[PDB]
């Protein structure tokens, strides 16, 4: 209980509502926003359905019980709790509280004083999740429609000889993706045409240069592919096909289970208790197994000192100094990786067809820090097959080989088989940064013939560029003094009996300041290559020294008795993000000719597409200004819209009816429908949108702002903003008998939701009405009264209001 | 490649002591015998209030003390008491010196008797009960609870 | 006898890719020209005018060349991709830094022609003449700074011309005599790097509000900030001194807030201005920069403070 | 007890409502706590042109409690040429206890509001203290304010051993108003006031018999 219900300042003493919101702070059985926190971490940084109901469902001689928070389904499907496991919220209804009878240790405080609701649980009953490595529900993937892309560009020009200014590129990549499965054809064109004074002379071109269609699997980890494409250098050539493709995706796993850092391979005496802190803080407690023991669960971040202490059965300790440095390597044991492409060949015609194959590449690590790999690429009447290994021998750097069985029948009736092999080597972080990248040796003969050469000897018949053997290696060292890395290097090529054309390329990186501020880079090169009779020495040079605002840029350049000077001042602006390029240039051949050019730009960042303008002139070319269109657009989705261009993937922002409103990311401000999109975003990460709060105009405000979701690449993700304004208003409400009801009550809408209480003189001041509703207050434990608000009216007035019993 | 800067305020936790919690002080005397009898008085409670700060070169300067409350009609000085004696008795607070039986809500004379030890500033007073002349000759004062609680506006200068 | 002139063009294009990034690569244009040629070239060892009552031999073959390796603004040395062909015939494997292709299709032409055999360059015809089209992509280098860049492509665009005695002469050109000729034939690109290498915020929004003095002496208050990048490299940092420290500690980057106030900052939790760290695979991280609230050596005199600093990041 | 932060409430024009934490002394008993805010006449504006949202939470042991201040037109519709000061004041609720004849303490305690308009709002490094003239009749000095502001003195001395240890009385003003305070003539006044900080400026004037201003 009982509290002092006769100390108060209020001339009426109809207090029954004052000691039973007080008696019923506990728990509210009212309708809040609160924050769902789950361990330390939270499913949902704006939560705003959180109910709470009385329970009538343990029925009892006094009926006390404690309420506990209404839960509908779809927070609890958000969260990520295993439901096929434990099935004790797939069978609760939204009527009565969820009860937590069939689980052990698991508390919750719901306290509506800090804004939070705090659940903490063990980590055996749900599954794992945080910014990095997302759950494998789907994320909104609905009405992808079409989206295009342009960048064009409009020029003039003027030559030594007249003038003649058309000059139109054309080009862009549209396609409509279809749910998962999603389309991407890149059309090439142009526009030339040129008026002389005896001549007038155009000509048009537009072909298709390649279009796509692809479907992403979350089940096995890989992208399907239909279609033309070219496969990367790895061991054979690239080269050009249509058809299908099965190839990697590693998007969706963690660090911690693809990153393994090698662990503390001390072998004291048994199964022991390891207890490793940071800060104060201890990020690992757990059971090792007897002997020698090996933790490659953990791959965390670390900046300091991290004491390893060990606890044992029987209680010894020890404690040694482990680094920060836990040396992580790029082989991975344990996974495979793949490439399963077959279909047809594509020669350079748009319907060049060829033959049929059927190609298999893959890798296998075993887990002693080895890994095989092996392909099989088979044709019609084309075989070769490859097979090798890599591995890191730790201190002397690493290594890697493999060979190359190939067979080649050609329709002229020449067998030719070869065995080639080649051997990769590197080398680790070594004392004085030695350190060798790469160091490649590949054997062959006069008899082999690859699949690109099989396809041009084939049908267009060339007998030449024949390989014998050589090596290469790429050293590049450090010095910690004066920021020099010096790179010189050597590579040496030679052909079956065509000369050898051997190179030679070194290289020095001055880095210092003398007279201006630090950042002045001075890297030097030179270049010769070796013939029997002619070595070509070419080498670049540089001044650059920037303010910020301002850079002076210089540029010389002499590959063979033709030194060339540049001369600029190109910077940003105030802002940053505006930008325009400025500098002069000197040309001197060796054919007598002195040769000059002057070149201008600027750029121009709009929302909804970027724009820019050129002025180039030089030496018997002139008066070169152009203009540049570049931007996006993606149509019949929710809402058409215009965006500057993208690589992948786009969130769409929906703001209905302000057009002015800036949001982040890339600052792109809406329309007059009222939509939006950002560009700036990658696949599987955490996208907090928040709108830019205090660059907002003064005819729009703004409730909530952080919204989150993860999107992949391809998908448009629609975010609905519930942003809406409030009235606010002084109303006087009247009972039937005339008399005043007990002050302190508060007042619940129609949709569940507590907007404020009645005050001394039967008086409610309450924000955020919708004018036209019934609203109800609530008192003694039950619903009381209904008024009906007119819907003339508007915010901040004083309105005497007469109750209705319901 | 943007402003580090953080944007700051502070103030002054201009505050009361908490070692004064406990300030629960009883009156345990006989209401037939202290209050039936013509000398009407309870034997007094002595009480000192802590105040911590900062700084304590001024006393009255900073808060100024002044209390009020249910005041007795029939007892002018004194206030009004709950329980089973309705108005049959009247509580008489004295000040610092102990002297002057003030009204409930004028303020205390500034100056005199405010204990500057160091930071914090000590409050000793007195209070006892005084018998309503309505109740004290006609011996109605009923033996039992009585409850009172006066409020303390310490007002901010 | 064999006169040889040559035919080289008067075309000037332009084209342009626009904003790619780094990660990704771009594809080209590379358009064959049917334009007016000039003539750069003037021999004769046979007859000087054309008279053409005698069925002697002609061939008209195209002439496009271009080098392996050129520069780039800031001197880069520019890997030329060889994607596609096309139809044509690539030769000279010998070479490193001049590509080699030609096109044989005029060929063992009996000649009837009347008028000027051996002429003066300043001449031009019009000759319309389409042809199979070539298309290309370029294997860009990983290490680019950021900015705008200005590609200047030096090519040449045209072939040669014959007139021998017999059918049958198989007359080969050299490559230094063809590539010692001026250049005239036009230049064009233009490009803007994106990066590869960008941060989550960009904004810096570090704040808190009102407490004590006794909590505020030697006190804590954290900020988180991510970077996202995917390419592996050895990225640094440096931290600008804006503002200016009263009293002297050191090692410890002490940010001036005003009224005596110089709080000390904590990179993860030491003061040491700048780190090095690498980078094997892609992702991202997250870096909590917070700051002791302790700038006062008890002579206490605190109010409003909004102290700044600068942190930017510095490439490979 | 309960933990008082503010020294001066000052509200500016530009921002709707501001914000407040309190938070608990006591660690052996929860609480309760009620407020109101008053005028210049000392009365019980429910009706006020600034509204407290929470009226009636409760407190945990050394636990905390926020409340946010809405604000309504008729701040709008009075003069933004000066501020407009009130007293906002706090009471708290214990519990009741059971014993015989307590004498429980209650504590009220009334700070200072101050809304300060946009048209006259200050910068974070602005002084205007030292705009103040000050004249001398024979027998006291009079307070001249040009100041469209609340001026507070609580100290005058000649040196600062009578400044902040010399008595004197609490004097406050009004903006653009006039008044003569008694006080001894002084040579050198040590003006010893509590600014929007709560420190000490000890502003020592530079006088000139019957104008006493700053340089």
């Amino acid at each position: 209980v009982e509290f002092n219900t006769d100390v108060l300042d209020a001339a009426d003493k109809k207090n029954i509502d004052f000691t039973r919101f007080s008696e019923a702070g506990y728990v509210l059985p009212g309708q809040y926003l609160l924050d769902v926190i789950v361990n330390g971490q939270s499913i949902s940084p704006a939560s705003l359905q959180i109910s709470f109901v009385e329970p009538q469902s343990s029925g009892d001689k006094a009926e006390k019980k404690l309420p506990q928070a209404c839960l509908t389904s779809d927070m609890v499907r958000l969260m990520g709790l295993t439901a096929e496991s434990l099935d004790k919220v797939v069978y609760w209804h939204d009527g009565q509280c969820a009860d937590f009878h069939g689980l052990p240790g698991v508390d919750i405080r719901p306290d509506t004083g800090a804004g939070v609701l705090r659940i903490n649980m063990p980590q055996a009953r749900l599954e794992y999740s945080d910014a990095t490595w997302l759950p494998p529900s789907r994320w909104d993937d609905g009405i992808p429609g079409l989206m295009l892309d342009y960048n064009l560009n409009g020029t003039v020009s003027r030559n030594y000889q007249g003038g003649d200014s058309h000059q139109f590129s054309y080009n862009g990549t549209v396609g409509g993706n279809l749910g998962p499965w999603r389309l991407r054809a890149d059309y090439q064109g142009s526009q030339e045409q040129s008026r002389y004074n005896g001549e007038k002379t155009t000509n048009r071109n537009f072909t298709w240069s390649r279009f796509y269609l692809f479907r992403a699997i979350p089940r096995w980890r890989a992208n399907l592919t239909l279609g033309e494409n070219n496969i990367n250098s790895d061991i054979f050539r690239s080269w050009s096909y249509t058809g299908a493709s099965l190839e990697s995706d590693d998007r969706m796993l963690p660090p911690r289970l693809r990153g393994y850092a090698p662990q503390i391979t001390g072998i004291a005496e048994t199964n022991a208790r390891v207890v490793v802190s940071q800060q104060g803080r201890v990020l690992y407690d757990s059971m090792v197994p007897a002997g020698p023991f090996s933790i490659q669960d953990l791959d965390s971040s670390v900046r300091g000192r991290l004491d390893v202490e060990v606890i044992e059965q029987n209680g010894r300790k020890k404690t040694f100094q482990v680094d920060t440095a836990s040396v992580p390597y790029l082989t991975r044991p344990g996974q495979v990786r793949y490439k399963l492409v077959s279909g047809r060949s594509r020669g350079y015609g748009h319907e060049t067809e060829g033959p049929v194959f059927a190609t298999g590449e893959a890798s296998w690590g075993l887990s002693n820090q080895w890994s095989l790999y092996g392909g099989a690429v088979l044709a019609g009447d084309y075989n070769a097959l490859a097979a090798g290994a890599g591995w890191d021998l730790g201190v002397p750097g690493t290594l890697s080989a493999d060979i190359t069985q190939s067979v080649a029948r050609i329709e002229g009736e020449r067998t030719f088989q070869g065995k080639s092999w080649r051997l990769s080597y590197s080398k680790r972080f070594d004392n004085a940064d030695a350190d060798i990248t790469f160091a490649g040796y590949r054997f062959s003969e006069r008899n082999y013939m690859t699949m690109e050469q099989y396809l041009n000897a084939r049908y267009r018949n060339d007998y030449s560029s024949r390989e014998k053997e050589m090596y290469t290696v790429t050293l590049n060292k450090n010095v910690a003094d004066w920021n020099t890395s010096f790179n010189l290097q050597y590579s040496r090529q030679t052909y079956w009996d065509i000369r050898k054309t051997d190179y030679y390329t070194v290289s020095v990186n001055r880095y210092f300041n003398v007279f201006g501020l630090q950042g002045v880079a001075v890297g030097l090169s030179a270049s010769r290559s070796k013939y029997l009779g002619r070595d070509n020495d070419s080498a670049y040079l540089r001044i650059s020294v920037p303010l910020g605002t301002g850079t002076a840029s210089y540029s010389g350049s002499m590959s063979n008795d033709r030194y060339v000077n540049m001369a600029g001042y190109t910077d940003t602006f105030n802002d940053g993000l505006d930008s325009y390029s400025l500098n002069a240039g000197l040309n001197s051949g060796g054919g007598l000719t002195s040769q000059r050019q002057i070149n201008a730009y600027y750029s121009h960042r709009s929302p909804l597409a970027n724009l820019s303008a050129n002025i180039a002139s030089l030496q018997k070319g002139y008066t070169s200004f152009g203009v540049s269109a570049s931007g996006g657009a993606t149509i019949t989705g929710k809402d058409a819209a215009l965006h500057a261009m993208s690589g992948g993937t786009r969130l769409l922002v929906d703001t209905d009816g302000v057009g002015g409103v800036p949001v982040d990311g890339g600052q792109v401000v809406t329309n007059r429908w009222g939509t939006g999109v950002v560009t700036d975003i990658s696949s599987y990460y955490r996208n907090t949108t928040s709108v830019d709060l205090k660059r907002l105009p003064d005819d729009v405000e703004a409730t909530r702002s952080v919204v989150e979701s993860a999107l992949t690449e391809g998908a448009i993700g629609y975010r609905k903003f519930s942003v809406l304004k409030g009235k606010r208003l002084f109303a006087i409400l009247r009972l039937a008998d005339g008399s005043q009801p007990p002050f302190g009550a508060s007042v619940t809408s129609e949709k569940g939701r507590e907007l404020g209480m009645v005050a001394d003189e039967g008086l409610a001041w309450l924000s955020g009405v919708t004018p036209g509703e019934t609203l109800s207050v609530n008192w003694d434990g039950k619903i009381q009264c209904q008024v009906n608000v007119p819907e003339t009216a508007i915010s901040d007035q004083q309105l005497l209001l007469p109750c209705t019993p319901q | 490649s943007d402003v580090a800067f953080r944007g700051n305020l502070l103030d002054r936790p201009c505050h009361v002591s908490g070692d004064s919690l406990n300030k629960h002080v009883v009156f345990k005397t006989r209401a037939s015998r202290d209050f039936w009898y013509p000398p009407g008085r309870s034997p007094t409670e002595s009480f000192v209030i802590r105040l911590e700060n900062c700084h304590a070169t001024a006393v009255g300067k900073i808060v100024t003390l002044t209390f009020k409350g249910t005041e007795e009609a029939a007892l002018p000085g004194h206030l009004k008491v709950t329980g089973v004696n309705a108005g049959r008795l009247g509580i008489a607070l004295l000040d610092t010196d102990g002297s002057s039986l003030l009204k409930p809500g004028t303020s205390h004379n500034k100056g005199q008797g405010e204990k500057v030890t160091g930071n914090s500033l000590e409050l000793p007073f007195g209070a006892y009960v005084v018998a309503t002349p309505e109740a004290l000759r006609t011996k109605s004062v009923v033996p039992g609870d009585y409850e009172a609680t006066a409020t303390f506006e310490l007002t901010y200068r | 006898w064999n006169n040889i002139v040559f035919y080289s063009l008067g075309d000037v294009n332009s084209y342009q890719g626009g904003n790619v990034v780094i990660t990704q690569r771009p594809q080209f244009i590379t358009s064959w020209r049917p334009g007016i040629a000039t003539v750069t070239w003037n021999q004769c060892n046979g007859p000087g005018f054309a008279d053409g009552f005698w069925a002697y031999y002609r061939e008209y073959i195209a002439w496009v060349v271009f080098p392996k390796k050129v520069m780039t603004q800031n001197g880069y040395p520019l890997f030329i991709e060889v994607h596609n062909k096309g139809s044509w015939s690539e030769e000279n494997t010998g070479d490193n830094d001049s590509y080699f292709f030609l096109k044989g299709y005029k060929w063992d032409e009996r000649a009837f022609d009347a008028g000027n055999l051996c002429q003066k360059p300043g001449e031009t015809t019009r000759l319309t003449e389409k042809f199979d089209d070539i298309i290309f992509k370029v294997a860009l280098p990983a290490d680019l700074p950021l900015g705008d860049y200005s590609v200047k492509i030096p090519y040449t665009s045209g072939m040669q011309r014959h007139f021998a005695s017999y059918l049958g002469a198989r007359f080969k050109i050299p490559y230094n005599v063809a590539k010692t000729l001026p250049r005239e034939n036009e230049m064009l690109f233009l490009f803007k790097n994106i990066g590869g290498c960008r941060p989550s915020a960009q904004s810096l929004e570090i704040k808190h509000g009102d407490l004590s003095i006794n909590s505020a002496n030697n006190h804590y208050a954290a900020q988180t900030l991510s970077v996202s990048c995917d390419v592996p490299a050895n990225i640094r940092f440096m931290l600008l001194r804006n503002t200016t420290p009263t009293y002297s500690h050191g090692k410890k980057f002490s940010v001036g807030l005003g009224h005596g106030w110089d709080s000390i900052v904590s990179v993860n939790g030491v003061d040491t201005g700048e780190t090095t760290m690498r980078w094997y695979k892609a992702g991202t991280q997250n870096l909590t920069i917070g700051s002791r609230l302790y700038g006062e050596s008890s002579k206490i005199q605190p109010g409003v403070l909004s102290g700044s600093a600068t942190l930017l990041m510095i490439l490979p | 007890a309960v933990s008082l932060d503010r020294t001066r409430a000052v509200f500016d024009g530009s921002e709707k409502s501001m914000t407040l934490d309190i938070s608990n002394d006591n660690k052996q008993l929860p609480y309760l706590a009620q407020a109101w805010i008053e005028n210049e006449n000392q009365e019980k504006i429910i009706t006020g042109p600034v509204i407290a949202t929470p009226p009636v939470q409760r407190l945990e042991p050394g636990a905390k409690s926020m409340v946010r201040l809405s604000t309504t037109p008729d701040i709008s519709k009075l003069p933004q040429d000066r501020e407009s000061l009130f007293y906002f004041n706090l009471r708290e609720i214990p519990p009741r206890s059971e014993k015989a004849n307590v004498l429980q303490i209650a504590l009220q305690t009334k700070i200072k509001l101050f809304y300060r308009p946009a048209a006259i709002k200050t910068r974070p490094n602005e002084v205007w203290q030292d705009q103040l003239i000050l004249n001398k009749v024979s027998g006291g000095y009079r307070i001249e304010n040009p100041t469209p502001y609340y001026v507070t003195v609580i100290g005058l001395g000649g040196s600062e051993k009578q400044a902040e240890e010399g008595e004197f009385e609490t004097v406050m003003l009004s903006p653009r108003s006039e008044q003569t305070v008694k006080s001894a003539n002084y040579n050198t006044p040590y003006l010893s006031y509590i600014n929007d900080y709560g420190g000490r400026p000890v502003l020592s004037f530079i006088c000139n018999g019957s104008r006493c201003s700053v340089k």
